């Protein structure tokens, strides 16, 4: 039960602070560490013993503890600093265990808005022949990484049968997302056209398919 | 000069046990404590327990007390973590980490890369591969998108390459989706020029090692 703000943001070159609040049985009476976790890596130790920094950690990382809370500090922050940050300590109550914070996600300001590119595929003939039908909508190269997706049967929406992914950062530092609509071949051949409609930053892109015309 | 390496991914049905291992270079007999920490997807880390060197005493988090068991074989420099009566909530990333000293009350300075255990009610199934054909609906600007649908497989992961490895620049393989059937499905797209489309031959190479199936599938208009 260690409390951190869920997210923090600043421009490259500036300073940030991440706070972590607890009780006297944990932060108050023990030593605080900070861990950094870049996407898909082992957590790395940034700061230990409240303010000590291991050999091999840049000196623009700084730590402090005051009473019942602790704060991590990063100066001259570069884009490579974008990660989830966790505080950790020891709880000295009868519980007797190692306790962590919720994490805060540090994002760095400024990358240009990138409007999303949308590809829509209808069911393949061999899949229809296997008595199933899947419409696939692929969305790539958008920033920032938040889109909503809406399906249309002819002209009216359908909510049933839809599966969409969480958007995820691609290798080129933009975002991607997949949405799948699962139908029977009877339903598929039953309509004039189907539409996938991607809404990103108050703008709309919409692609259409029809039962091979 | 001390490195940690855990065992491979595990897939388990509810109610079963799982025993993960962690191997240390340097060492090999320890003079440092070692802990296990899990992280559920989109969650803060969670300490499970740890083991003191020499004396072998163990400490477990209150939450896992009684269904987690931590042990060490000193002659091989290896510690184990065993979690029993698995539920779906136990699905997480599982790290081992060493302490900068002999007490679990101390900073964890070195961590292993991590290992996943997945708890699901599904059985292991190979995927079906379907072509996502280019067509006139995907052709603009002298480019054309085409791809592969890898449908209904368990468990992760799957491997998709193109023309047996030749095509790479201009290839996107999207992260999977998890259906309510508890099966996975993903898509892999390669962006190429409009002109080559008919002359050029494109083949996707899908590999699902868990069910020992390799599917190769041509994608044509």
């Amino acid at each position: 039960v260690l409390t951190q703000p869920p997210s923090v943001s600043a421009a490259p070159g500036q300073k940030v602070t991440i706070s972590c609040s607890g009780s006297s049985s944990n932060i108050g009476n023990n030593y605080v560490s900070w861990y950094q976790q870049l996407p898909g890596t082992a957590p790395k130790l940034l700061i230990y013993d409240n303010n000590k920094r291991p050999s091999g950690i840049p000196d623009r990382f700084s730590g402090s503890k005051s009473g019942t809370s602790a704060t991590l500090g990063i100066t001259g922050l570069q884009t490579g600093d974008e990660a989830d940050y966790y505080c950790g300590t020891w709880d000295s109550s009868l519980s007797a265990y190692v306790v962590f914070g919720g994490g805060t996600k540090l994002t760095v300001l400024g990358q240009p808005k990138a409007n999303p590119t949308v590809t829509l595929f209808p069911p393949s003939s061999e899949e229809l022949q296997a008595n199933k039908a899947t419409l696939v909508c692929l969305i790539s190269d958008f920033y920032p990484g938040a889109v909503t997706v809406a399906w249309k049967a002819d002209g009216s929406p359908v909510k049933a049968g839809v599966e969409t992914t969480k958007p995820s950062k691609q290798s080129n530092n933009k975002y991607a997302a997949s949405s799948y609509l699962s139908l029977t071949p009877e339903q598929w051949k039953s309509h004039r056209s189907y539409s996938c409609q991607v809404t990103h930053e108050g703008s709309t892109v919409e692609k259409t398919v029809a039962p091979t015309e | 000069q001390v490195q940690l390496v855990e065992s491979g991914a595990e897939v388990k049905k509810p109610g079963s046990s799982v025993k993960v291992s962690c191997k240390a270079s340097g060492g090999p007999f320890r003079s440092y404590a070692i802990s296990w920490v899990r992280q559920a997807p989109g969650q803060g880390p969670e300490w499970m327990g740890g083991i003191i060197p020499i004396f072998g005493t163990t400490k477990y988090a209150p939450k896992f007390q009684g269904r987690v068991t931590i042990t060490a074989d000193d002659f091989a420099g290896t510690v184990y973590m065993e979690l029993s009566s698995l539920r779906s909530e136990d699905t997480a990333m599982y790290y081992c980490a060493k302490h900068m000293g002999y007490q679990v009350r101390e900073t964890m300075d070195v961590w292993g890369k991590g290992t996943t255990v997945t708890v699901s009610s599904a059985s292991t199934k190979g995927p079906s591969v379907f072509p996502l054909a280019p067509s006139s609906k995907s052709t603009s600007g002298g480019t054309a998108a085409l791809g592969c649908l890898v449908k209904d497989y368990f468990p992760e992961p799957v491997t998709v390459s193109w023309n047996s490895g030749a095509l790479t620049s201009g290839v996107h393989t999207f992260p999977a989706v998890l259906q309510s059937s508890g099966l996975y499905s993903l898509s892999s797209v390669v962006t190429v020029p409009s002109s080559s489309l008919g002359t050029q031959t494109y083949i996707c190479n899908v590999n699902h090692k868990p069910s020992n199936t390799k599917v190769d599938k041509r994608v044509e208009p």
